[PDB]
């Protein structure tokens, strides 16, 4: 029946733990516990931010800067927390060449929606959290996607 | 005539944006016969058919002449309706091209509009050199005349006029050039337009490139089209994958037959069997089908569209960086065009400071006529100089417009603010 | 080697036209496929079949052997037509894109022998300026050695020596590189060419752009293009439009069938209903075919095809204007290149009286050998410009002709009776 | 960051090879489904008819259901053996294209890399001059102040100084844009690169170019594919001429019915002749099929076969010819490059020599600050362009190895040693 | 059964009276009209002319330079009259997003012809004919186009 | 039926003696002829060289500057002849509107394979191979093709 060897070879050098796998699937995860809790916390959504979002995070905490971006909502294009999320679907990824998954996640606030735009990379063998790129209107604050919002 | 009504004309007679027009209306006219498989489809054949024996069947001879209207529709096939959908999101991102080949347009429009204006200012400099020049030229001629200087500084004069002659002839051109690209831009003749005014014009810093990012981001035509075609790759899959539903046919129709039979053994005592049939036939029935293993084909087809897929992805996240770089390259422009404003005028001013003082002491009796001649030359060039920059400037202007997908009108008409003096475009008339 | 004899081989041995011709043969060809389904079609085809009952049909066993010979032949069907049609007007196009290509060979063979000359002169030119620069190198180091000057001079001039040997170089690389693509356009190399003759080159004025228009106007390849584009979108307007149309086709068969029966049931009191047969039948029959209501079907292709023609109109609008404006800047060219060849010409001039000065001024004693040498760099470097103008004017006329889609062999005999003495395109045989 | 971690990043995150990997990934995999039509095809089809009789049947109604198992598999029928052949073709050369993307990767990234570099070195020149041209303008403007020059000379100092500042502007704004490609690139932002050694830098002589040639023969990328290319040719040819040959394909089925009758006629004396069936049968069967003359069509089909073939090998023919020029080439530009080296050596010696003059000379008292600091500014002029030979050295030795089709990270890592000192790029940390 | 919504707005501003329309149609009466009455006289043309070729010829005649050109023909490669005119078809116009659309119309003299060509444009709600371009062999006058004869 | 017009005139102009033709039939006669007499010389193969490569291949005969070059072999990748040879099959040409046709040639010599690549052009009626290319690895000596191997 023959089978496709894949271009890449490793793929990897990932640090942190990670969901077992799924871009939609990671997406959905992390929206759930987002609602579960209200907290809104970085410290326990490592699993889902990649490697540098993570870091670049806690500097940006450690900065004393964007505190306000940080408080209200720095996942989401609204400062509030949404009622219900629901995120494109994705019929699975074939082998191991493939990153830069952009997902266009369906928030629901009361009879509002925005639909912002999340990144799925792999970075070793699970998939992870990067960018949001805020693509709703009126968004929360700074600019463009959170990188660019933190970034120096 | 300014920019205005020069575009307006241009965007009613313009054989590039009609041919995208009538491309979009064709994709858009595609989705009736997307959707004509699913609507009813109904027919009527007839036939004629003459059959002759042989072998056991020897003279036996045969007839038989049918005509039948046939319906068909389908009941339940998912095919149809995919690739109903799929038509209906390549029409929609056809849309987003033809919106593109606006913008496009109006760029083009407005750039052609404004290489007159620096033409005409390259040729009154080059006019005015001239001048200088051959007063140059003639005062070397007298100097020899007189005998003054050795005649190889009279050959070089003569090589520096020819050389300015040359040059004034390629400005020339290069003002015919810059019409007729603006006559196929537009379509017309414009034999007058309007110029800058210096009064009106001022340059304004633009906003933060961090807002510029936050628009650009949620309306670049470029990443909208980009995500369209990942759904359409996504709705690919699905059509794709719905290759394993079975589907389900209604069927009528009402046929006629009459057949004959002659020939040798049908005279004789077969009585009944072996007779003249006038048939009538109204039959309606269902059919399904259900589609079982077919060797690879769907699953390998599957695997095709989930690769296709992830390429649509990749290519999304390649037109947002593209779009990111572009932004501040804008941005950068911007700044870098006022930075150099400023200096030219700077620059203009001492010319002009220059001119003064050699005018000055032409007037009082220190100076010839052609030092004031070249102070001339040299103020002439500053001006040139620094009216393209400024052209540039609202290119530029115009430019960071265009990369967040917001361009039409609205900014020609904030543009056609500066623009109120009209000068003529006659090479003849600028430059005799 | 001249150049008639240079593009006589490379028409020859050239592996972009020999494509084309190919493609333009298989379009040509694809005619008799387009009309094969017109001429009548037969085919053989013989088959066997093994049938056991069940359930009610129980102990009951056939055989069955067929072998048919079938003759199908259409009589009134317009799509095939039509279809023959528009293969013809696409080898129509087709051929018109050849000729293009041809157009193309001549002008590329054109421009890359005159680059090789221009390459030669240039390295003539740098080879003086090295020596110049090399003898003022040796003047400052004797000025040196008994002590004139700092030794700030003597390490300036030992970086301006070693910046004209990199020059040299790169002129030397510039004209094998120019003998690599000359090689590559025409499958062979050439170690020796024609040059330009200074006394039988005369430059002579164009003819009236408004003539030059007239001709491009009927004669322009890219014209007849568009136009016969446009006529094949009428055609694929009426091709769609024909679906209304009925059809109507004639069958004959000849077919054999040998039947055995077997099986408990079967042998039994059966008697005349289970036996095996031999079966023959000469069928022949017609058909006739008329589609009613498919949904939209033929209207929205009918709608699909007129969108399609008026796109192809509008590209044959922007074709003209494109071709107009071409015309243009190309008439306007070769006045431009005239003036400069004036200009050339006048430097050439002066500079030659220059070099005289310098070395009368050497001959009496109040010269120095530097002088004169710098004055014979700077007459190579004149006779390279004037000289390179030269060959630009030569091009633009080729040009010129194919604007008007007229370019063909006779224009390169014409010119190429500018061409007389043979120079070496060796690089240490020019300069060593 | 050093060259090699920018590539793995690089590698690791490029939204182009991706997108090539895909498509490859979907190439190989339409060998199964090529392959499919091979296996064999089963399936399950059902179906209900209710027929109403007309004319002669008047009162006559049938009610018939059926449901059969379909398993056909081909025997001999070698034009699908052939459609798997040209797909592994078509995959193999989809590999070779991936190769080629893989070895552009490694080309852009290097040359953003070293352009990074160019622009810091530019940006440190710029403000040198600037520097030095402010305190030109202030010492110009003392000179007015106590009386020694006319008001002009101030005017053209402050010309200067303002264009000095749009230049130190642009400089900035282009190290920003190439910082930002190389985040383009790799998708992250290096605030820290590696800059190059001066003393562990040596220039090698290249291997003779028959060496070179030798290999990009049987090694180049673009070769491979065009042979590849003329093979699928072939086999396209075959596959064409395979169209005479028959076919042959065996059936199977398992199918039910249950018909029922009913109506005035039905209830009658027939007896026997009109009941209810509850039929079965088990049917196998074998079928054979030989095509006779159809027209032109496989004739035609072939001859259209073969001039494709003809074209194809005139596309090799082209690439081979354009891989030789092309090394050639490459060959002669390391050439150059190696004496522009030398001499742009040769020029910072200069110059350090004169900023040494220059600065014994303000120390003993003949000299003012302003000579210094244009000798500083001349200095880093010098220092800039040696610095871009270099990187433009490093790049073409990069380009002689990719022209081979050899390019891979063991070239980058030979390069690396070479990239010892790290070096900031943020505008204002190296040029506040 | 949707429809096609048209890209353009506009594609109006027309002065001048106009015939009904219909590309080839006016294209075919144009012709009718000039055999019809043998005068070739640019004022009673005027609905045929669109809106810029009427003033354009009407300054050429009162310029007194191009005579020789308005006397014998202006609308045809060929000094004098043709015998019958056969304007190239044109299966209806969609929509109004169409100009510029150019016909190659079939002349033919006494046992001759030249197939010269024409320009239809919308300029409003019909259709009106523009530029003519001389296509045939011994051109009348001029050069090309009548309007590249006529323009300064 | 109707038949293709050939888009060349003459690509003719052939000077010495030629085989009857056939692109892989003239390369097969070529080797076979290469391998029964075990001589090699050049002026038996003067009905296989085209019109340059003999003029080369003489001219480097008597230059005296690649003698080690012809006396091993000048046709092939190795220094010893093959023991079998297999051309490429070239399904026959259409008109005379083809040159510049390279067939990769299989040679086996002991238990090895090469597989070099010969050029072959029209130049005249017939067909005649030049170049020749060395396509295998461990190269006989010089460089390329054998043009450029000779080449000055």
């Amino acid at each position: 029946c023959t089978t496709v060897t894949p271009a890449y070879k490793d793929n990897g050098t990932r640090s942190g733990p990670c969901v077992e796998g799924g871009p939609d699937n990671v997406a959905q995860q992390f929206y759930d516990y987002r609602i579960l809790h209200r907290s809104n916390d970085i410290t326990a959504l490592r699993p889902y931010l990649s490697d540098k979002l993570a870091t670049l995070l806690s500097d940006a905490s450690r900065d004393n800067n964007h505190r306000e971006l940080l408080t209200n909502d720095p996942f989401s294009s609204r400062t509030t927390l949404p009622d219900s999320a629901h995120v494109a679907s994705a019929s699975t990824i074939p082998n191991r060449d493939a990153r830069n998954i952009p997902l266009r996640v369906d928030l629901k606030q009361g009879d509002q929606g925005w639909q912002d735009e999340v990144l799925m990379i792999q970075e070793g063998q699970c998939w992870v959290i990067d960018d949001v790129r805020y693509l709703g209107g009126s968004v929360h604050a700074t600019a463009g996607t959170l990188r660019q919002s933190i970034e120096n | 005539e300014n920019l205005m009504q020069v575009y307006q004309q241009a965007r009613l007679s313009n054989p590039e944006l009609r041919k995208s027009a009538a491309d979009r209306d064709a994709a858009f006219e595609k989705i009736n016969e997307a959707r004509s498989p699913l609507l009813p489809q109904l027919g009527l054949g007839a036939d004629y058919t003459y059959s002759n024996g042989y072998r056991d069947a020897n003279g036996i001879n045969s007839n038989a002449t049918s005509a039948s209207l046939q319906l068909t529709q389908s009941i339940f096939d998912m095919s149809k309706w995919r690739a109903l959908t799929l038509q209906e999101k390549a029409a929609g991102i056809q849309d987003v091209t033809y919106q593109t080949d606006q913008q496009t347009l109006i760029l083009n429009t407005a750039t052609a509009y404004f290489n007159v204006l620096n033409a005409i200012d390259v040729l009154s400099y080059t006019q005015a050199q001239k001048e200088a020049i051959y007063r140059q030229l003639d005062q070397t001629t007298q100097r020899f005349n007189v005998g003054l200087v050795a005649i190889t500084d009279v050959q070089n004069a003569r090589a520096q006029y020819d050389t300015v002659l040359a040059n004034e002839v390629t400005a020339r051109n290069n003002l015919d050039n810059a019409v007729e690209q603006l006559r196929q831009i537009t379509g017309n003749y414009y034999p007058e337009l309007a110029a800058l005014n210096v009064e009106n014009f001022k340059t304004d810093k633009p906003q933060p490139v961090n807002a510029l990012l936050k628009e650009a981001e949620k309306r670049n035509l470029s990443l909208l089209q980009a995500r369209l075609s990942q759904d359409l790759a996504r709705e690919q899959i699905r059509q794709a994958q719905d290759g394993h539903l079975p589907t389900l046919d209604l069927t009528a129709s009402t046929g006629i037959s009459d057949t004959s039979y002659s020939g040798s053994k049908t005279r004789g005592a077969a009585g009944t069997q072996y007779d003249d049939s006038n048939m009538g036939q109204n039959k309606v029935g269902l059919s399904f089908s259900l589609p079982i293993y077919q060797g690879g084909m769907v699953n390998s087809q599957v695997k095709q569209a989930q690769y296709n897929f992830v390429g649509a992805s990749e290519q999304l996240e390649s037109a947002h960086r593209s779009v990111v770089q572009t932004v501040r390259s804008s941005f950068n422009n911007i700044n870098a065009s006022i930075s150099s404003i400023n200096a030219y005028k700077q620059a203009v001013v001492s010319a002009q400071s220059s001119l003064d003082a050699m005018e000055a002491g032409y007037s009082v009796g220190t100076r010839t006529i052609v030092d004031v001649l070249d102070a001339t030359t040299t103020l002439y060039n500053a001006k040139q100089e620094l009216a393209n920059a400024r052209y540039n400037y609202l290119i530029n202007q115009l430019n960071i417009k265009s990369a967040l997908g917001t361009l039409n009108e609205q900014d020609l008409l904030a543009l056609n603010n500066a623009l109120s003096k009209p000068v003529s475009t006659n090479p003849e008339n600028v430059a005799p």
